[PDB]
C-alpha cells in the first residue's frame, strides 16, 4: 500500500522514511517508533500517545500535518503522515538564510501560532515547538508542525512531567520541575521568534534560561523586541495570552502564505 | 556555534 523511499532522518522521534501511497502516488512520511523506547502511552488498545493527539488534530485542514493511517507491529507502530513535497524543516532554513526578514518571521510566527491555537482547542499540548519541528512547505508557503511524541493532553493543572527540548524549557520547569501548559508554550515561543530574527536561539545553558536576560545579537526592530521579552517574562502570569500576542503590534498586517512564498521563497 | 537539540 505504500512504497517506502529513502530514508529521511532518526533520532530520538523514531525513524523517518519518505513514501509514496500506491492508491493515488500521494506523498507521504513514514515513521516507524519502537515500543520499548516509548514511553507515553494513551488509549483500540494502548497505543502511543502521539496517535491519540494526532488523531485529536488531524481533522480539518490546519498548520499540523497530518496522520493518514497507523500500523502495530510486534516491536513498533508505524505511522503514516502527509508529506509536503517540496519542504524543508526551518532549522535548515534558518542555518541557511541566517537571520530572518521580520516580514518573513512574521508571517512564520502567525502560521505557528495559528497552529498551537489549533492543536490547544483541540486539547493537545504539543511540549516541543521548536525550528527544528516546524515544515515549510514551500511552494505553498505554508508551515506545519511536526512530533509530537513529546506532547500531552492539555490540562489546567500543573505538569511534573517533561520530555521535550530543555533549551526551549522555561524557567519554572529548570527551577521547580513545573510549569502549566499555555505559558510554556509561549515562552517556546518566545525562544523560537527569537531564533528566526536573531539566527539562533538565545539560550543555551540552564543558568542563562533562569537569568531571562535577553540579549539581541542582530537588529531587530523595537516592537519585536518588545514581544519576545513578553513572551519571555520569567514570571509564568507575566507572559501573553495568544490573543495578547496575536493582538501585539508586530503581528499586525502579515502575509499570505502564497505572497510569503512569491516574495520569500519562491 | 548554531546545533539540533535532541528531545529529552
Ligand atoms: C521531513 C519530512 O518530510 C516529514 C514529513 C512529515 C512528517 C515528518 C515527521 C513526523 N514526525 C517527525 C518527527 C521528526 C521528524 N524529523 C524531521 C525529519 C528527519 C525526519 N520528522 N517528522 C517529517
Amino acid at each position: 500500500q505504500y512504497q517506502v523511499g529513502p530514508l529521511l532522518g532518526s533520532g530520538g522521534f523514531g525513524s523517518v522514511y519518505s513514501g509514496i501511497r500506491v492508491s493515488d502516488n500521494l506523498p507521504v512520511a513514514i515513521k516507524h517508533v519502537e515500543k520499548d523506547r516509548i514511553s507515553d502511552w494513551g488509549e483500540g488498545t494502548r497505543v502511543p500517545m502521539e496517535v491519540v493527539l494526532l488523531k485529536k488534530v488531524s481533522s480539518g485542514f490546519s498548520g499540523v500535518i497530518r496522520l493518514l493511517d497507523w500500523f502495530e507491529r510486534p516491536d513498533s507502530f508505524v505511522l503514516i503522515l502527509e508529506r509536503p513535497e517540496p519542504v524543508q524543516d526551518l532549522f535548515d532554513f534558518i542555518t541557511e538564510r541566517g537571520a530572518l526578514q521580520e516580514e518573513l518571521a512574521r508571517s512564520f510566527f502567525w502560521q505557528v501560532l495559528e497552529a498551537v491555537r489549533h492543536c490547544h482547542n483541540c486539547g493537545v499540548l504539543h511540549r516541543d515547538i521548536k525550528d527544528e519541528n516546524i515544515l515549510i512547505d514551500l511552494n505553498r508557503g505554508e508551515l506545519k508542525l511536526i512530533d509530537f511524541g513529546s506532547g500531552a493532553l492539555l490540562k489546567d493543572t500543573v505538569y511534573t512531567d517533561f520530555d521535550g527540548t530543555r533549551v526551549y524549557s522555561p524557567p519554572e520547569w529548570i527551577r521547580y520541575h513545573r510549569y502549566h501548559g499555555r505559558s510554556a508554550a509561549v515562552w517556546s515561543l518566545g525562544i523560537l521568534l527569537y531564533d528566526m530574527v536573531c539566527g539562533d536561539i538565545p539560550f543555551e545553558h540552564d543558568e542563562e534560561i533562569i537569568g531571562g536576560q535577553v540579549f539581541f545579537r542582530q537588529r531587530v526592530s523595537s516592537e519585536c523586541q518588545h514581544l519576545i521579552r513578553w513572551c519571555l517574562a520569567l514570571r509564568p502570569s507575566d507572559r501573553p495570552t495568544f490573543e495578547e500576542i496575536q493582538n501585539h503590534p508586530w503581528m499586525q498586517d502579515v502575509l499570505l502564505p502564497q505572497e510569503t512564498a512569491e516574495i520569500h521563497l519562491h | 556555534k548554531r546545533r539540533r537539540h535532541p528531545s529529552g
